[PDB]
């Protein structure tokens, strides 16, 4: 392999493809209230490139079906945000959340603790994950190095952002779902093609082990490289086994509520709207495209798995570090193996441009959003009367030390959690998101509290987080013949186990201590809360929609088509739990 | 691939007893619904008899009260023993299964031949 690309045939496809897009920006860079069918698309393509192509695929190369089951709570908690959460936005004139929290309770501590939360947030989930899946793609395709890789995605991503690649970025986005959506279910023919159907795809990923199982001396366990024997049930035993059904219920749910509602960029895209049918049309949209990535994404790694099976099952680590540079997995290059190695001559690169292009878009995103949200809320309050030509080099002086301290912090990426992408971005989310998502309910619905409990909810919730966080670091998680001696207290449970204890505290620590101070007035709280968002007074506090109104038509339509999304979902749930298949001894 | 092992044909008369087998080979999952399936030499097919996982007997109304058929336990081994022959039910015999129960008669069998009288 690696040099399958070295024909005249797809470079320019490549080279081609770039140049469309980089002119489409440099177009519109000459010469608001958008409509129902770009949002869908800029929905449903928030996080792909890098937890779609890497993780889905490699915990399905891995671990078995199970996995698939994160896009339909995905698409139920995408109905709530229209229905319940923009309504609130729009009504209390508010754009993002710390402004919420700021109107709500006062003060000036909270905003800038939430600020710094959501830049470290962003440090160890979005940016080294993308430059990391950069430099994997890169390294399968052509052949160099990590550092001659990154070097390379960090060239091309500045020509991109040069010349007007932010403006444009609606078009482009429409473009690249179409054409990434149509190119990934021709894969999946030829990959059912290959194995000779659907029973006998069954019965070969049974038997899909490594040839080469001992080391010099140090033979290998029988249930280190095995399949698993739950491979195709989706609901697993809640005690033994891996993603357990009330933490896949529960955890999930309580982790998707922060990132789906409570985000700056969702928000902001779904608040730009035209009008107020047009976000429910795009909230509908998205979730009838979030019902294929179990039979487009995952059900390719296990063919990979069968096809390749000395490369994606691996379990020597003198052989581990040949194929992928590492010595502790390689189940990361199951679906990148299979786009090379399956593909003809002339979609080969066109999937490898549609890929970086849509990996590119997502760093440029973030690095204007970090930007502002260092320049505005935590600079300018210190110093309080700075011009402008500062706060530009401020602005810009920044990206420079985040692209510095997420390129030292990715060789702990790739050795976390077993050499696995999914594992490691639930468990950090786990850790650090559930204390927000319970001050933002208690915020919303019970009209008590005040700013003497969140703080302090807030506070003690950071301080468990990063206590386990810290400690799962410096102890390491285990492997297979050795072992963690990690302090099997604190270390012990799952970690969705952990997402439900934390949430449950931090609502505990903030009702005590709201309960024993002075409350607030309602006065200052007119639509800021669920009881009184229909009051007419004025409140004394501490192109554009702004009042939500629809026509008594389309109102039925949306409702109707809701509730048929919802059966649909419940069908494929009770469909994949009723008839699951049970091996022999 | 899995393949379908069967025996137990031959010629009775008007009133005896024969024996019928099936096993299937090769596989690594437990089957579903293990039956059986007849036809006459010239006419379309129809059901007899079959037998679920945890047991649950199904025959046909034309054949109850003749006709016995028992599996083992956690495997694939199902049995059949026919009671009082008649020479109208000659015919030859069929095996299917089943992987789960909405998926519609993965694999087949061969083909058994018995007359009688
Ligand atoms: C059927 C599957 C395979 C694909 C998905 C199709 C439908 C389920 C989607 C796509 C087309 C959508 C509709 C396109 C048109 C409209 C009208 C739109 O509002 C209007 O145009 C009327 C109100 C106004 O113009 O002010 C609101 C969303 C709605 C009902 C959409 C609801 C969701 C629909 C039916």
């Amino acid at each position: 392999t690696h040099e399958l690309i070295r024909n005249a045939a797809d470079i320019s496809v490549i080279v081609i493809y770039f140049l469309l897009v980089m002119a489409v920006g440099l177009w519109s860079m000459f010469k608001r209230s958008m409509v129902w069918w770009p949002i869908g698309a800029s929905l449903f393509a928030s996080n792909i490139g890098s937890g779609h192509f890497i993780g889905l695929a490699g915990t399905g190369a891995a671990s078995g079906l199970a996995v698939g089951g994160f896009e339909w709570n995905a698409l139920v908690l995408l109905l709530v945000l229209g229905w319940v959460f923009v309504p609130i936005y729009i009504k209390a004139g508010v754009v993002t959340m710390p402004e919420y929290l700021r109107k709500r309770f006062g003060g000036q501590r909270i905003q800038v603790y939430l600020s710094v939360l959501s830049l470290f947030l962003y440090i160890f989930t979005k940016i080294s994950v993308d430059i990391f899946s950069g430099a994997i793609f890169i390294n399968l395709a052509l052949g160099w190095n990590l550092y001659l890789s990154i070097i390379l995605l960090l060239a091309i991503t500045a020509l991109y952002t040069i010349t007007g690649g932010l403006a444009a970025v609606i078009y482009t986005d429409t473009l690249q779902t179409l054409i990434m959506l149509i190119g990934a279910l021709i894969l999946m023919g030829f990959a059912f093609h290959e194995v000779g159907g659907y029973d006998a795809f069954m019965e070969k990923y049974m038997k899909a082990i490594p040839t080469i199982v001992s080391d010099g001396n140090t033979t290998f366990q029988e249930k280190c490289y095995t399949p698993r024997a739950d491979s195709f049930h989706i609901f697993r035993d809640p005690l033994t086994g891996d993603l357990p059904w009330p933490g896949f219920i529960f955890g999930l749910t309580i982790l998707a509520l922060w990132y789906w509602c409570t985000d700056q960029v969702i928000v902001q895209r779904c608040l730009a709207a035209k009008n107020m049918s047009h976000v429910k049309g795009g909230c509908i949209l998205a979730g009838y495209l979030k019902l294929l990535p179990m039979f487009i994404m995952v059900m390719p790694g296990m063919i990979s798995r069968i096809l390749f099976p000395d490369k994606v099952a691996c379990v020597v680590p003198s052989e581990c570090e040949k194929y992928c540079g590492t010595k502790v997995g390689c189940t990361n290059i199951a679906y990148p193996t299979l786009v090379v190695e399956l593909m003809p001559n002339g979609l080969r690169g066109l999937m490898l441009a549609v890929m970086l292009a849509a990996l590119m878009s997502s760093l440029t995103s973030i690095f204007n959003s970090a930007s502002t949200l260092f320049t505005m809320d935590i600079y300018a309050k210190v110093r309080k009367r700075a011009s402008e030509k500062e706060l530009m080099i401020v602005g810009r002086l920044f990206v420079l030390f985040l692209v510095v301290v997420s390129i030292a912090w990715i060789p702990i990426v790739q050795s976390a959690q077993s050499g696995q992408l999914f594992d490691y971005i639930q468990s950090v989310s786990s850790y650090l998101a559930p204390p927000v998502a319970a001050v933002f309910l208690l915020a919303i619905f019970w009209k008590r509290v005040n700013e003497q409990g969140a703080f302090w909810g807030l506070i003690l919730g950071l301080l468990l987080g990063l206590s386990r966080l810290i400690l799962e670091f410096a102890y390491g998680t285990g492997s297979c013949m050795e072992p963690s001696n990690c302090p099997t207290i604190i270390c012990g449970v799952h970690y969705l186990y952990f997402a439900i204890i934390l949430f449950a505290i931090s609502g505990i620590v903030t009702v005590v201590v709201s309960l024993l101070t002075k409350p607030i007035p309602d006065v200052h709280l007119y639509r800021l809360c669920w009881s009184l968002r229909n009051s007419k007074e004025e409140r004394i506090d501490l192109m554009k929609m702004t009042d939500t109104s629809e026509k008594p038509l389309w109102r039925t339509v949306l409702n109707i088509n809701a509730i048929l999304l919802l059966a649909v979902a419940i069908f494929c749930h009770a469909y994949f739990a009723s008839n699951s298949l049970e091996v022999l001894f | 691939q899995v393949q379908l092992q069967e025996s137990g044909g031959g010629l009775v008369q008007a009133g005896g007893s024969l024996r019928l087998s099936c096993a299937a080979s090769g596989t690594i999952f437990v089957f579903d619904k293990m039956g059986w399936y007849r036809q006459a030499p010239g006419k379309e097919r129809e059901f007899v008899a079959t037998i679920s996982r945890g047991g649950s007997t199904n025959y046909a109304d034309s054949v109850k009260g003749r006709f016995t058929i028992s599996r083992d336990n956690a495997k694939n081994t199902v049995y059949l023993q026919m009671n009082s022959l008649k020479p109208e039910d000659t015919a030859v015999y069929y095996c299917a299964v089943r992987y789960t129960p909405w998926r519609r008669y993965s694999y087949w069998g061969q083909g058994t031949q018995v007359t009688v009288s």
